[PDB]
């Protein structure tokens, strides 16, 4: 407890501040596509999209070291940006960057979603029809994920983005600048988030939604109980979130506490009234009664993503109806954090999440003028996961 | 600010009917309204080169009013302006494409294409561009058709 209170705030020569520049864990993201099957069917007759998962496709992820570390003596606060990379790692993939799949026209789903103006809708189906653009397209690994030159946006007369991609941008970035206590005057602060790009809230939620809690959740303040309700900010679903006590589990001889995501977090405001700030709109929510995906829209420039868990577990059978080809399951689908509850480090985790686009019917764009319903498409899922290494597992024991 | 019907019906119920009508003033009076190089003036011409004149003016005036409401829109995309929007909208090409995907005419667009090429075609746009070519056809249609009964 003494001897903790020391080597966990985050400064200069601690155990911990080793660790939070530059993790002792390798961190693998695992990516498995939703391969389009019958394309002409749901394009021409809005039947069911029907897909084959294809992974995984595994690259190593979070190897950089935080950059720009400034502390701020006053207010006891560290101050980064954390560089994103992803080295492909092909000896741990089913396939190349290079393989191919049928999947949802980005940035013709897009578009017909940001653009409702019937005459803007006019100037863009002319141009999907001749780019020869259609509701599907086949992409490889490498340009659905990180970037492609689109051939429709690349026609459109006014500014838009016309390099599109799930995670486009991604090398040669860097998420914050997040300032986070260094709890040198509290251990109970050590790691939360102060601010995220000089703010306390997003800007992208109402309410209690749009706040920045917690950690980064690679650390929580140490002495962790079974009855807290550990927060944590994540950047990449754009809110704050909550994970729970499930069981005791011993990972290298160190016991741990295995925190989950739970199923509630995702629910609609008919069973968790808290998370009436999370829906977004009335239509596709169906009166904000769908619940296990969020409208991420507002962070993503205006795209209808929609993230989820993966194969929509956790999620409403209204949800799950217009894709055959799931199969949800808690055990493998689920996120969850392996947490040292003395020094409150996180030794091991599995983030799992579902990238999803929503495409409606549209009046004026041809290519999408014979669906018959709203469509939330699953993209992709990916298991970003970590585990402590044997070395650091037994120097752990030993110096902790 | 609102039309017999939306604006977008409106408009384009607009743009084709005047593209049909300068169509029929030669199918109905292509005696008095052509480019044959030879000047010779026709009985009863000059009150049809009148009226074709005063339509142009109509037309014009018409125009002038669908074009203000045009640049009101709220919703149109970021960094451009109404008018290279408008004029995006009526380029030859897609012009044709809109005629064509709301009225199933082919022909119609094959008489509309042969009108706007006469025209050099094929203040601002297209329609624009048009109006101006009639204004010029019905001042040589007087220039010719001078009298009613020539001399
Ligand atoms: C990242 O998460 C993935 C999804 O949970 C996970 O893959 C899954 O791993 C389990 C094994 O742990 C596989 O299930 C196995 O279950 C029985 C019993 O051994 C076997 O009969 C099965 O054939 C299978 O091997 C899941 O099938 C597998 N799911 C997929 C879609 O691949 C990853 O392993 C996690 N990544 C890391 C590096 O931990
Ligand atoms: C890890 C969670 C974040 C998920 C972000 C996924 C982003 C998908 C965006 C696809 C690009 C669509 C085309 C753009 C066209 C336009 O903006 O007009
Ligand atoms: C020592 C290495 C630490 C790295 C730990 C990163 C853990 C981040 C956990 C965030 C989980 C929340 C996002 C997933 C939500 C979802 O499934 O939709
Ligand atoms: C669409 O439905 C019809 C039957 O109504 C079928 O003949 C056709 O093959 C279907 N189209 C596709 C692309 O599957
Ligand atoms: C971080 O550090 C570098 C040092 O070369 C500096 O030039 C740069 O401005 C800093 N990055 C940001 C985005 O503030
Ligand atoms: C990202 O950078 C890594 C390391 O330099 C490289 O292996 C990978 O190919 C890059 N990704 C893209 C999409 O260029
Ligand atoms: C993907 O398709 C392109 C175009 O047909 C091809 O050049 C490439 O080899 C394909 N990928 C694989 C893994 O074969
Ligand atoms: C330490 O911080 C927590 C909030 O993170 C606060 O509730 C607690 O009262 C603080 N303790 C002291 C001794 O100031
Ligand atoms: C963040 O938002 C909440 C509104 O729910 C508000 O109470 C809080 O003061 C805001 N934070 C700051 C620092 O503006
Ligand atoms: C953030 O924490 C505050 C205080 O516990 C809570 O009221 C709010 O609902 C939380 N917001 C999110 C998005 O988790
Ligand atoms: C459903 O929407 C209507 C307004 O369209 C509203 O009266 C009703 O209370 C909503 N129901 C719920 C439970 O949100």
């Amino acid at each position: 407890q003494k001897t903790i209170k020391k080597q966990v705030v985050l400064e200069e020569g601690t155990i911990a501040f080793k660790n939070w520049v530059k993790t002792g864990t390798e961190v693998y993201r695992q990516f498995w596509i939703f391969d389009v099957q019958n394309p002409q069917e749901v394009m021409m007759n809005s039947s069911n999209i029907q897909v084959k998962q294809r992974g995984p496709y595994t690259y190593r992820v979070r190897f950089l070291a935080k950059e720009n570390v400034t502390q701020d003596a006053e207010d006891n606060t560290v101050s980064f940006l954390q560089p994103n990379g992803a080295i492909f790692e092909p000896s741990l993939s089913v396939g190349t960057e290079a393989d191919n799949f049928t999947v949802l026209n980005l940035a013709v789903a897009a578009a017909s979603h940001i653009y409702q103006n019937q005459f803007v809708q006019m100037i863009l189906n002319s141009l999907i029809n001749k780019s020869k653009s259609s509701m599907f397209q086949v992409r490889t690994l490498r340009e659905l994920l990180w970037g492609y030159r689109d051939p429709f946006l690349s026609l459109v007369p006014y500014p838009v983005t016309t390099t599109v991609g799930l995670f486009y941008p991604y090398n040669n970035t860097a998420d914050g600048v997040y300032k986070v206590f260094n709890g040198k005057d509290n251990i109970s602060k050590v790691a939360i988030i102060d601010t995220y790009k000089g703010k306390r809230n997003l800007s992208y939620w109402e309410s209690h939604c749009d706040m920045i809690n917690g950690t980064d959740a690679a650390s929580f303040p140490p002495f962790v109980e079974k009855s807290q309700v550990l927060q944590f900010f994540s950047s990449d679903i754009c809110r704050s979130i909550y994970a729970v006590f499930e069981s005791d589990v011993n990972l290298k001889g160190i016991p741990v506490y295995r925190f989950v995501l739970p199923s509630k977090a995702f629910a609609s405001p008919v069973e968790n009234p808290d998370n009436y700030c999370f829906c977004t709109e009335k239509i596709i929510s169906k009166n904000c009664t769908s619940y296990g995906v969020l409208d991420i829209s507002k962070c993503k420039e205006g795209r209808p993503v929609y993230i989820s868990l993966p194969h929509f577990l956790y999620a409403s059978p209204d949800v799950s109806e217009p894709i055959d080809g799931l199969n949800p399951n808690e055990e493998e689908h689920r996120t969850y954090l392996d947490i040292e509850p003395i020094t409150g480090f996180t030794l091991q985790f599995a983030k799992r999440l579902q990238v999803n686009l929503l495409v409606k019917p549209s009046e004026k764009i041809q290519v999408l003028k014979n669906l018959k319903r709203n469509y939330i498409v699953p993209i992709l899922w990916l298991n970003e996961t970590g585990t402590i290494g044997d070395e650091k597992a037994n120097m752990f024991r030993s110096q902790v | 600010e609102d039309k017999i019907m939306s604006y977008n019906a409106f408009f384009w119920m607009w743009v084709h009917d005047m593209l049909i009508d300068s169509i029929k003033w030669r199918d109905e009076h292509g005696r008095c309204i052509n480019k044959d190089k030879g000047k010779t003036c026709i009985k009863g011409c000059n009150k049809k080169c009148i009226s074709f004149q005063k339509w142009v003016e109509q037309k014009k005036t018409e125009w002038g009013k669908i074009k203000d409401h045009f640049r009101k829109q709220k919703d149109i995309p970021k960094d451009w302006t109404h008018d290279d929007f408008l004029q995006t909208l009526l380029m030859k090409d897609l012009l044709l494409e809109i005629i064509q995907d709301t009225y199933g005419d082919a022909n119609e667009i094959k008489r509309i294409e042969a009108l706007l090429e006469q025209a050099g075609v094929g203040k601002d746009t297209t329609i624009d561009k048009l109006l101006q070519h009639e204004q010029k056809e019905a001042d040589k249609c007087l220039k010719t058709h001078t009298d009613d009964t020539c001399p």
